[PDB]
C-alpha cells in the first residue's frame, strides 16, 4: 500500500512525492495564499484604526519563494495552513490548556474523616450527594452564607463545576448521576477493574474552575479557588459554625494533604507557580490524553495521540510563549502531529516488533534498545532519501529529528515494556542520525541529546528518574523544543502496548474521562482540526458583558 | 561581657541547677550546645527503609497515588538493613574515626542518619544531609541486590521521589527536620522551616523541652538574620533565657501559681506584680484610678512579659488539653497586658499581630490549618521575632488528642529518627550545662 | 488588676465584664435542656461524642506543666470542643466583640475566644461550653433584641433597628412577641427549628441600655471625650514605634 | 453643602439617612433585584444544556432579607448592583489588569552600545526609527527573516506595539511621532520638565504584547515575548547575521539589564513568576495610575484615583481570585471607591491639615501623626454613627477600618509630604477605631495592623522599607484584603500634596501615559462604571476564530 | 571589605548572616555617627538593603 503520508503529500504538491526538481520565484510571494492575504488585509485595517504601523508584508524578507503548504492533520480529511495550527489562532489548542489548568483532583477522605471525628456527625451517600448539589452552586462563584453577596454570572462561568469518582461501585451507584465520572462506564472493562483497585474505597473530586478566571489569573489560582468553594459548601451541608476551628481542617486537606496539582512549582529563573506547562510530568500528560480508553486495540494510535497532545502544549504554548513568544514554535509541534508522517514510521516500527518478538516479548536490555531502534531510525530517514517532497515538507532538521526518534524510541518501548529502554532507543536515534546526514537540530537542539545516554540510567540526585516522572523542569529537558511531547508518547508506548489502564497516576486518567469538558481529549487531533477551520467554540469570552 | 545581666537556671522539674550565669553564656554565637544542636539539625536524616521496600515493590513512586505498572521490583531490603546501613556508612563518612553515625531501628524498617559535621564545613548549606545519605542508600541497594543498569532508577525514585522535576524531593522515602532551601521566605529562614509537630515530636510532648528546642531554634534564626545585631541582641538573648529556659523560675513559678484554677488574666496579674516586685516597671503617672507604668529598661520588660505569654499558653491549653486556643492567648495576652499596664506587649506589638492572623488561619477557610502544620517560616506566624512559635510547640505538647493533624498524624518518621538524638530530645539539659561550663569565659 | 483606663460608664462597664470579682446581673433563667437546644451539637439525652479516650485511659508520659495544670472537667472526659457564637449590635447592645474575648479570657479556662466585627466566638470542652453559655444567655452579657445567638448567617451588628427595636436576622432565629413584650428563641443558633421555643424575656429599655452599654457613639458617650482612655492608646502607639526602631 | 454620601445613601434607601429604624424580609428575597433575576434565569439555562446543576437562589441561605444595594461609582453618575463590579463580570476591570500584566519596559542604551562598539554601526534618530517600524510588525508575532513561517492573525493581537520616549526632546522629535510617548504633550510643564530631567538623554521602549497570549498563558512570558521580537527587529533593522554572539547581548540587555517589569517574582508558598500582581510594590501602582497627569490642582482625586486602582486590583484579582477565589472580595474593594465615602472623609481631612498647617507645612514628626490621624479618624467614625443608613451600606467592620484610616493616613501625608508618617497615621487609627467600637474587621484584619506602628520607622532586615517600596509581598501584607490599594493611595498623597511628578519610578509613570493602551488609566474610576454598565469593549477575544 | 566572623557560620543552617549582619551593622552604624531620626531612617536601610523584603 502507498506510505501514510502520501495522499498528504499529493495535495500539497502538483509534482508526484518521488520527484527531485521543481521551481520557485512565481508564486507571487504572499499572494499566493488565501491566510496571509487575510493577515495582509488586517495589517493595513489595524494599522489605520490605532495610528501605529503593525503587520506589513514588505518588511523584513518576502515570505513565499517556494510553496507555503497546506497540513493534512494526521488521522482526519483536513487540510489547513500552519496559521490555522499556531495556537493564538485555534481555540481548540487555547481550550486544551485552559481545560488543563483550571482542573485540581481534590480528596474526600480527609474530609470525611474531620466530620466523623472532630466533628462527630455522619457521612453517607445521601450527604454526600447534598454537598455536591450544594458544591455545584458554590464552585463557579455563588453564595450559600452569607447576606449581601455579590456573586459571578451564571453564563460566564457555565463551564464550572465539580465531579466525583470512586472504585466502590455500590457508591458510584448511590450518589446522583450527573456529578459521577463513571469508570465502568467510560472504560473498558479490563481497564475499568485496574481503576477501580486503584482507587478503591477513596472518593475524589475533580473540580474545574472558570476558564474566564483562569484565563485572567494563572495556573496557581485553581487549587485556592477549589479549596476556598469545597471550604464554603462544607460548612453550608455539614452545619459547622461557618468558620471554626475544624474549618482549618478542611482548608489544609483541600489545599495541601489531599490535593493532586496537574503541574508542581518552578524554580526561580522560570519561575511559576502550580498548574503551568513545565509542572506537568510526562506520565501525567499520557494520562490526561484519553485515547488509551478508546483506542486501545492499536497502541499506536494511543500513543500518537499523546504526543499530538504534548508537542501542541509543550512546544507550542510552553517552549513557544510562555518561556519565549513571538511567531514561536508552530511547525516543530505539526511535524509531529500532520501529514501522517509519524504514523507511517510507527506502524513499521510495531509491525517490525511484533514480527520479530512479538509487543513487550523483548528482553529489557541495549541488545533490544540497538535493534529496533537502529531499524526504525533507517526505515524514517530512508523515506526522507526516496521522497523530497517528505524531505521539503519536513525542512528543518529538528522536526525530523523529533519525529525519527519518537518513531524509534515508541517502538523500543513496544518491543521492551519498558519506557526506559524506550528513552535510550530515543538517544541513540539522534546519535545514528547525526551521523547518517552530518546534521540534526537548529544550533541547541542536542544540549538533552549528548547528555542523553549517559544520564536515561543515572541514579544520581538530578539526573535519574524514571521517563514518566520527568517533565519539563528535568534540568536537561528544561530549554528546548522537539522532546517534550514526543517524550510524552515515548511514556505512553509501553503502558499502550501491555494493556494498562495509565502511565503514573490513575487519579490523573480518570479525572480526564469527562465528556463536560470543552475540550475532547478522546480525540486530540480532530480537535485541533476543528480548532484551525474555526469550528471549535471555547468557553471564557466576555460577549454577554461587552457591547453589540 | 557587653552585658552586666545574669540569670539563674533551672531543669523541667523547677529545680535551681546554676544560679548568676552571664546572659551571653547561653548566646548561640557562644553557647557549644546550641552549636551542637544546630550542627546536628543540619545533619540528621531519617530514612525509611520499610518504605522504600513498599514503594519498589508495588512501583509506587513519585508522589501521591503515582505508580507505573510493569516497574515492580522485589528486594528484601528490611532483610538485609544491616548489611544495607554499613555499605551506606562507608560512602556517607569521611574518615574512619568521625562523627558519622548509621543506626538501624525499628528490626531495621528505619535507620538514624547523622551526616558527618565535616561535609557542612565546606558547604554553603545543609542539603548534602539528604543528598549523601540518598544516593548512599540508593547505591548500597543497587550494590546489595546487583539491580540492573535497566532498574536503578526505580531505586532512585522510591528513595528521593520525583525531584528533579519537583523541586522537592515529592515522595521521597527520607525526612529531615529542615526543608529546602529554595522554601525560604527570606534569606536566613532555614532554622524556623521546621514544623511545630516535627519539634513536639522531637521532644516526645514534654512541654518545657519543645518550648525550649522551639525557641533555641527561633531565636538562633534570629542571629543568622541579622536581627539580633548591635541595638537588639540583649532583647533576643533575654527572650531566650526567660520566654524559653525558664530562667530564674518565672515560667514555671507563674504555671504553678496558676495551674488549678487560673485564666490568661490571672497570669497576667502575677506578672505585672512580679515585674514591679523586681523593679523592671514603675508608676510613671497617676490617671484617674488608674496607674501608668514605666520601665527604664525595655528589653527587660519585653522579657518578663514574654515569660507570662508562655505561662499563660501553658495555662489556657493546659487546662482545655486542646491545642487551638494558643492562637487566642497569644492575642489577648498583649492586648489585655497593654491596657492593664500602659507598657508595650511582646515584640512591642508583633505577637499580637502574629496572633491576629495565626487565629484566622486556624478557623477559617482560606488557609492555614492546626496549630501543629505551622512554623517560624509560615507566611502566617513569621511575623514576631522569635516570641510566638515556641508558645505554639507548648500548646501542641500539651493537647490531648484534638487534631487531625497531630504529631502522630505527620511526624511519625521524625519522630522515631530523630528522639533519639539525646540533645534534640532533652535540649533544656545541655545547653544549661553548658552555659555553667562556659559561664567564666564570658 | 486595673483592665481599662477611661472616666466613662463605657470605660467601667469593659472593666466590669473582664473583673471576675464583679457579679454579672443576671437578667432571665433559661433551663439546662434549653442551653443544650440554643446550642445545637446534641439532643437532651444524647451522652457527650468523644474526640479522644478520657485522660485517665491515656497514662502519659511525665511532665511538669501537665502535672500543675488541672484540666477542666470536659478535657478529662474526652469531649469534643464546639462553640457559641453572639452578634452585637452597634446600638448599644451591653456586650460587644472585643470586651466579649478580653473578658472570657480573665473569666473562663481553657478558652479558644475569637473576635470579628459581626461574631464573637468562644470554643471549648463541650460540657463546659454548657456551663459558661448559660451564664452568657443569662446575664447582660445577652440582650435578646440587640444581641443575637448565631453560629452561621451573622450579618445585622451594623444594621438599622426593625420597628420593634430588634436586630436583623437574615433567619430570623430571635423572634419578639407583640403580645407579651418578650422574645422567643425558635431557632438553634445554627437555625434549624426546634421542637419548642425558648424563652428569653423582655429587650432592655433604651434607659438601661445605656447604662450598661461597652460601645462609645457620639449619641451615648464618644471615645474622642473619654480622653483618659485615648491617652493610653496614643501612648501604645509611640510607644511601640520608638521600640521597633531603637 | 451635603456630605458627599448623602446622595448615594438617598438612592439605596427609601428612609432618611439619619432614620435609625427600616423595615426587613418582605422584598422577596432575590426577587427584588434585576441582577439577581438574570442570575437565577441563566443557572436553569446553564444546568439544562450541561446536564449539571449550577447557579440555585435557593441552596444555603435566601439573599435579600434586607435590601440589596445598589452602589454609586465615585466621582460618577452611575448606580448598579455590586455584582457589576465583581472583576469576573466587569470587563473593564480585566482589561485594567491585563494591560500592565502585559507591558514591560525596556531601555534601548545597552542595546545602541553594543550596536555602536561591538558591532561598530552607527544609531541615529533614523535608525531608531527604522528598528520601531520593523518592531511594530515584528511584536504581535509575525515573522521577517525565515521562509515558511506561520503567524498570528494581525487582528487578534491589534493590541500590541512598542513606543518609546526619552527625556532630550530634540531627539524625540526626530523619531517618527507614531512611536514616541511625547512627554510635553502629555504633562504638565512642570512635571514634563522633572520626568525629562530624571530620563536624560536614555532611550526606552513601552512593550505591550497581545491581551490573548497574557490570557492564555503569565505575566512572566512577557518580558521574554518582548525580548524575542526585540531580537529579530535588532538583527533585520541593523543587518547583523541572523544569530551570531553579539546576538546573545542583546537577549541579556533586554531581558535582564536594561529591562523593568512591573512585578517582581514571588517565594514559593504563593510561587509566581513576574508581572504578576503581588510583584507590584505601591509606589509602582501609584505611578501607572495617571490621575496625577490630570488631576493635579486636586491632591484628594489623585490620591483615591490612585485608591480605586489598587483596591480593585489587589483584593478583587489578586487576593480574591490569585490568591483564594470563589464568590471573593468585591465589596471590601467597592468600599474604597463607591457611595463618594472615602471621598467625604480625605476632603475633610485635606481642610483640616490646610487650616491648621497648611499641605507639606506640618513638622514631619510624631506630634503631627498624633493630631492628625485622630482627628480625622474621629471625623469618619462619627458619620457612620451619624448615619445609621451609612453604617448599613459599609455593613463590614474591615470596609469601614480601610476607609477611615485610608483618609486618616492620606490626610496625615498630606500634611507632612512624607510617607512614613502617613502609614503611622494609618496605624494609629486603626488602634482608635478598635477601641471606640470595641470591633475592627473580620478575624485576620488587623495582623499587620498591630505588627504596624513598630514595623513604620524599623530598620532591620525583613521590617525596615520606606513605604513607596513595600508591596503585597511586604511580609506582613502577604494575607489580607482592605489595605494594599490603601496604602497605595498613602504612597501618593505627599507626592501628590507636593506636586511631583511621581511616587517611586518616572519611566513607570510616563510608561502608561499613554492613549494606544485599552484601558483608560487617566479615569480608573470612570472605566469601572462604563465596564459594569457592559460598555466596555476589551481586547484578547476570540471571536474571529470562532463560529459566528 | 567586610568579613563576618567564621563562628556566626558555624551556628547557621546556610551563609545569609554575611549580608545580613553587615547591612544591619552599617545601617546602625551610620544612623549612630549622623543622629538620624527615626523618621528617616528606613531611608538608610533602603540605600543599604534596596527594595527587599518586597522583592
Ligand atoms: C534568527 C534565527 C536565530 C535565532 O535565535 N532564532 C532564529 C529565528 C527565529 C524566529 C524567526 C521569525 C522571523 O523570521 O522573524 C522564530 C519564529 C522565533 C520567534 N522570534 O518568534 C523562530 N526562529 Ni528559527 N525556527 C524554525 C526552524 C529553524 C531552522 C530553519 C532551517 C531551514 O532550512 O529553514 C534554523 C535552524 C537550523 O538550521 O536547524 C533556524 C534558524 C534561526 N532561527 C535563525 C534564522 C535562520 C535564517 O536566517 O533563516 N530556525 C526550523 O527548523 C523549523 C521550525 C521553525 C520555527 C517556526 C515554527 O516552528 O513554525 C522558527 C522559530
Ligand atoms: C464562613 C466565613 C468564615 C470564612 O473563612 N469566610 C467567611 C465566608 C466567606 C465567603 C462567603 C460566601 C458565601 O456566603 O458562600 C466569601 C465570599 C469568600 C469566598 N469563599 O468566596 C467571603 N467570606 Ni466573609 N466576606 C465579607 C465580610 C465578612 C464579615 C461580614 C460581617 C457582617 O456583619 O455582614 C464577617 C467578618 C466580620 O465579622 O468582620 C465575615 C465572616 C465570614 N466570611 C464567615 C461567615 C459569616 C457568616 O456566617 O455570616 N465576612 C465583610 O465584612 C464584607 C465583605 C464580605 C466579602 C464579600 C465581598 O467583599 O463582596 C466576604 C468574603
Ligand atoms: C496563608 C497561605 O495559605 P497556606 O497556609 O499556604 O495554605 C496563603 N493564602 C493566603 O494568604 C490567602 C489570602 C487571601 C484570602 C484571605 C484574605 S483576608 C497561600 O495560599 O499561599
Ligand atoms: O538558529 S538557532 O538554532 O539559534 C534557533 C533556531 S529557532
Ligand atoms: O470570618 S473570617 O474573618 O474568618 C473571614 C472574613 S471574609
Ligand atoms: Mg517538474
Ligand atoms: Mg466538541
Ligand atoms: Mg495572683
Ligand atoms: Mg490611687
Ligand atoms: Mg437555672
Ligand atoms: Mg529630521
Ligand atoms: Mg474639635
Ligand atoms: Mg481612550
Ligand atoms: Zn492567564
Amino acid at each position: 500500500a502507498d506510505k501514510l503520508f502520501i495522499n498528504a503529500l499529493k495535495k500539497k504538491f502538483e509534482e508526484s512525492p518521488e520527484e527531485k526538481k521543481t521551481t520557485f520565484y512565481t508564486l507571487g510571494g504572499w499572494k499566493q495564499s488565501e491566510r496571509k492575504t487575510e493577515f495582509v488585509n488586517a495589517g493595513k485595517e489595524v494599522a489605520a484604526k490605532r495610528g501605529i504601523p503593525q503587520y506589513n508584508p514588505d518588511i523584513g524578507t518576502p515570505l513565499g519563494q517556494r510553496v507555503l503548504m497546506p497540513y493534512q492533520v494526521s488521522t482526519t480529511d483536513t487540510y489547513v495552513e500552519g496559521d490555522d495550527l499556531h495556537f493564538v489562532n485555534n481555540a481548540a489548542m487555547q481550550q486544551m490548556w485552559d481545560d488543563i489548568r483550571r482542573t485540581v483532583i481534590v480528596g474526600l477522605n480527609h474530609a470525611h474523616a474531620v466530620i466523623e471525628k472532630r466533628l462527630g456527625k455522619e457521612v453517607t451517600p445521601e450527604t454526600i450527594t447534598h454537598y455536591l448539589e450544594t458544591v455545584n452552586h458554590a464552585m463557579p462563584g455563588a453564595a450559600v452564607v452569607q447576606e449581601h453577596m455579590v456573586e459571578t454570572h451564571p453564563a460566564l462561568v457555565a463551564d464550572s463545576y465539580v465531579k466525583v469518582f470512586t472504585g466502590n461501585d455500590e457508591i458510584a451507584d448511590e450518589i446522583d448521576p450527573a456529578f459521577v465520572i463513571d469508570i465502568n462506564k467510560q472504560f473498558p472493562e479490563d481497564q475499568a477493574e485496574t481503576l477501580k483497585a486503584e482507587v478503591g474505597d477513596g472518593i475524589w473530586q475533580v473540580v474545574r474552575i472558570p476558564t474566564i478566571v483562569s484565563r485572567t489569573c494563572d495556573g496557581a489560582t485553581t487549587s485556592r479557588w477549589s479549596a476556598m468553594q469545597i471550604g464554603m459548601s462544607m460548612i453550608s451541608a455539614y452545619k459547622q459554625a461557618a468558620g471554626e476551628a475544624a474549618t482549618g481542617d478542611f482548608a489544609y486537606a483541600a489545599k495541601h494533604a489531599e490535593v493532586i496539582h496537574m503541574g508542581t512549582y518552578l524554580p526561580v529563573r522560570r519561575a511559576r507557580g502550580e498548574n503551568e506547562p513545565g509542572g506537568v510530568p510526562f506520565g501525567y500528560l499520557a494520562d490526561i490524553c484519553q485515547s488509551s480508553r478508546v483506542n486501545y486495540e492499536d497502541p499506536v494510535r494511543v500513543s500518537l495521540d499523546v504526543v499530538a497532545t504534548g508537542a501542541m502544549l509543550y512546544d507550542q504554548i510552553w517552549l513557544g510563549s510562555y518561556m519565549s513568544g513571538g511567531v514561536g514554535f508552530t511547525q516543530y509541534a505539526t511535524a509531529a502531529y500532520t501529514d501522517n508522517i509519524l504514523d507511517d514510521f510507527t506502524y513499521f516500527g510495531k509491525e517490525y516488533v511484533e514480527d520479530k518478538y512479538g509487543l513487550c516479548e523483548a528482553p529489557n536490555n541495549m541488545d533490544t534498545v540497538l535493534d529496533v531502534a537502529t531499524e526504525v531510525t533507517f526505515y524514517g530517514l530512508e523515506q526522507y532519501e526516496e521522497y523530497p517532497a517528505l524531505l521539503e515538507d519536513q525542512f528543518g532538521g529538528s522536526q525530523r529529528a523529533a519525529v525519527v526518534a519518537a518513531a524509534a524510541g515508541c517502538s523500543t518501548a513496544f518491543a521492551t515494556g519498558n519506557a526506559q529502554t524506550g528513552l535510550s532507543g530515543w538517544y541513540l536515534s539522534m546519535y545514528l542520525h547525526k551521523e547518517q546526514h552530518s546534521r540534526l537540530g537548529f544550533y541547541g537542539y542536542d544540549l538533552q541529546d549528548q547528555c542523553g545516554a549517559s544520564n536515561v540510567f543515572s541514579i544520581r540526585g538530578d539526573e535519574g528518574l524514571p521517563l514518566e516522572l520527568r517533565g519539563p523542569n528535568y534540568p536537561n529537558y528544561a530549554m528546548n523544543v522537539g522532546h517534550q511531547g514526543e517524550y510524552a508518547g515515548i511514556s505512553q508506548a509501553p503502558h499502550a502496548a501491555r494493556g494498562d489502564a495509565f502511565v503514573f497516576n490513575p487519579l490523573v486518567k480518570i479525572a480526564f474521562a469527562d465528556d463536560n469538558l470543552v475540550f475532547d481529549f478522546t480525540n486530540v487531533r480532530g480537535e485541533f482540526a476543528k480548532g484551525a477551520l474555526r469550528e471549535f467554540e471555547p468557553a471564557g469570552e466576555r460577549a454577554l458583558i461587552t457591547p453589540a | 561581657a557587653k552585658f552586666e545581666d545574669k540569670v539563674d537556671l533551672y531543669d523541667d522539674r523547677g529545680n535551681l541547677v546554676e544560679e548568676q550565669v552571664p546572659l551571653e553564656a547561653l548566646s548561640p554565637l557562644r553557647n557549644p550546645a546550641i552549636k551542637s544542636i544546630v550542627q546536628g539539625i543540619k545533619r540528621t536524616v531519617a530514612v525509611n527503609l520499610e518504605g522504600i521496600e513498599n514503594a519498589l515493590k508495588t512501583a509506587k513512586v513519585g508522589g501521591p497515588a503515582c505508580k507505573i505498572m510493569g516497574r515492580e521490583l522485589d528486594l528484601d531490603i528490611v532483610g538485609n538493613a544491616e548489611s544495607i546501613a554499613a555499605a551506606a556508612k562507608e560512602m556517607i563518612q569521611v574518615t574512619e574515626d568521625d562523627d558519622t553515625n548509621v543506626e538501624l531501628l525499628g528490626g531495621g524498617k528505619r535507620a538514624l542518619v547523622q551526616v558527618p559535621s565535616a561535609r557542612f564545613d565546606v558547604a554553603a548549606e545543609y542539603s548534602a544531609a539528604p543528598l549523601v545519605t540518598a544516593t548512599a542508600f540508593v547505591q548500597a541497594i543497587i550494590n546489595e541486590f546487583d539491580v540492573s543498569m535497566y532498574d536503578a532508577n526505580m531505586v532512585k525514585a522510591a528513595v528521593l521521589g520525583r525531584y528533579p522535576q519537583s523541586v522537592e524531593y515529592m515522595g521521597a522515602n527520607i525526612a529531615t527536620m529542615l526543608d529546602i532551601p529554595q522554601k525560604l521566605e527570606g534569606p536566613g529562614y532555614a532554622l524556623r522551616n521546621i514544623m511545630v509537630n516535627h519539634v513536639v515530636a522531637a521532644t516526645l510532648k514534654n512541654t518545657l523541652q519543645a518550648a525550649a528546642l522551639s525557641t533555641i531554634l527561633e531565636q538562633t534564626a534570629m542571629f543568622e538574620m541579622g536581627d539580633a545585631v548591635g541595638a537588639f541582641e540583649r532583647m533576643h538573648l533575654l527572650g531566650l533565657a526567660y520566654q524559653g529556659m525558664n530562667a530564674d523560675n518565672l515560667v514555671f513559678d507563674l504555671v504553678k501559681a496558676n495551674g488549678k484554677e487560673g485564666t490568661v488574666g490571672s497570669v497576667i496579674a502575677d506578672l505585672v506584680e512580679r515585674a514591679l516586685e523586681d523593679g523592671v516597671i514603675k508608676v510613671e503617672k497617676e490617671l484617674t484610678d488608674y496607674k501608668v507604668y514605666g520601665t527604664d529598661d525595655l528589653a527587660m520588660w519585653n522579657a518578663y512579659a514574654a515569660a507570662g505569654l508562655m505561662a499563660a499558653t501553658m495555662v489556657n491549653q493546659g487546662a482545655a488539653r486542646a491545642a487551638q486556643g494558643v492562637s487566642s492567648t497569644l492575642l489577648y495576652y498583649n492586648d489585655l497586658i497593654e491596657f492593664e499596664t500602659g507598657l508595650p506587649s511582646v515584640d512591642f506589638g508583633k505577637v499580637e499581630g502574629t496572633a491576629v492572623g495565626f487565629s484566622f488561619f486556624s478557623h477559617s477557610i482560606y488557609g492555614g490549618g492546626g496549630p501543629g502544620i505551622f512554623n517560624g517560616n509560615h507566611i502566617v506566624t513569621r511575623h514576631s521575632k522569635g516570641f510566638a512559635i515556641p508558645c505554639v510547640a507548648a500548646a501542641m505538647a500539651l493537647d490531648a488528642g484534638t487534631q487531625m493533624f497531630s504529631p502522630e498524624a505527620t511526624s511519625g518518621l521524625i519522630k522515631e529518627v530523630f528522639s533519639q538524638v539525646d540533645e534534640f530530645r532533652e535540649p533544656l539539659k545541655y545547653v544549661v550545662e553548658a552555659a555553667a561550663e562556659i559561664k567564666n569565659e564570658i | 488588676a486595673q483592665y481599662y483606663p477611661g472616666t466613662t460608664k463605657v470605660a467601667q462597664n469593659r472593666r466590669n465584664f473582664c473583673n471576675p470579682e464583679y457579679e454579672l446581673e443576671k437578667l432571665r433563667e433559661i433551663s439546662d435542656e434549653d442551653v443544650v437546644k440554643i446550642l445545637g451539637h446534641r439532643a437532651p439525652g444524647e451522652e457527650y461524642p468523644s474526640v479522644h479516650p478520657p485522660l485517665e485511659e491515656m497514662d502519659e508520659p511525665e511532665d511538669a506543666i501537665r502535672e500543675m495544670v488541672e484540666p477542666i472537667d470536659g478535657a478529662k472526659a474526652g469531649d469534643r470542643v464546639r462553640y457559641i457564637q453572639f452578634t452585637d449590635s452597634m446600638y448599644f447592645a451591653p456586650a460587644q466583640p472585643y470586651v466579649r474575648s478580653r473578658a472570657y479570657l480573665c473569666r473562663y479556662r481553657g478558652a479558644d475566644a475569637g473576635t470579628l466585627s459581626g461574631r464573637q466566638i468562644i470554643e471549648t470542652r463541650e460540657r463546659d461550653l454548657e456551663k459558661i453559655s448559660k451564664e452568657l444567655l443569662e446575664t447582660e452579657f445577652f440582650d435578646p433584641a440587640r444581641s443575637g445567638v448565631r453560629g452561621k448567617s451573622v450579618h445585622g451588628h451594623s444594621l438599622r433597628l426593625d420597628e420593634d427595636g430588634m436586630m436583623f436576622d437574615m433567619l430570623r432565629r430571635q423572634i419578639y412577641n407583640k403580645d407579651t413584650g418578650r422574645v422567643e428563641m425558635v431557632k438553634n443558633q445554627i437555625g434549624d427549628e426546634l421542637d419548642e421555643p425558648v424563652d428569653l424575656g423582655e429587650p432592655l429599655d433604651e434607659e438601661t441600655l445605656m447604662e450598661k452599654t461597652t460601645i462609645y457613639r457620639v449619641d451615648g458617650e464618644a471615645y474622642r471625650d473619654d480622653v483618659e482612655a485615648v491617652e493610653i492608646m496614643q501612648r501604645i502607639h509611640v510607644l511601640r514605634s520608638q521600640g521597633g526602631f531603637n
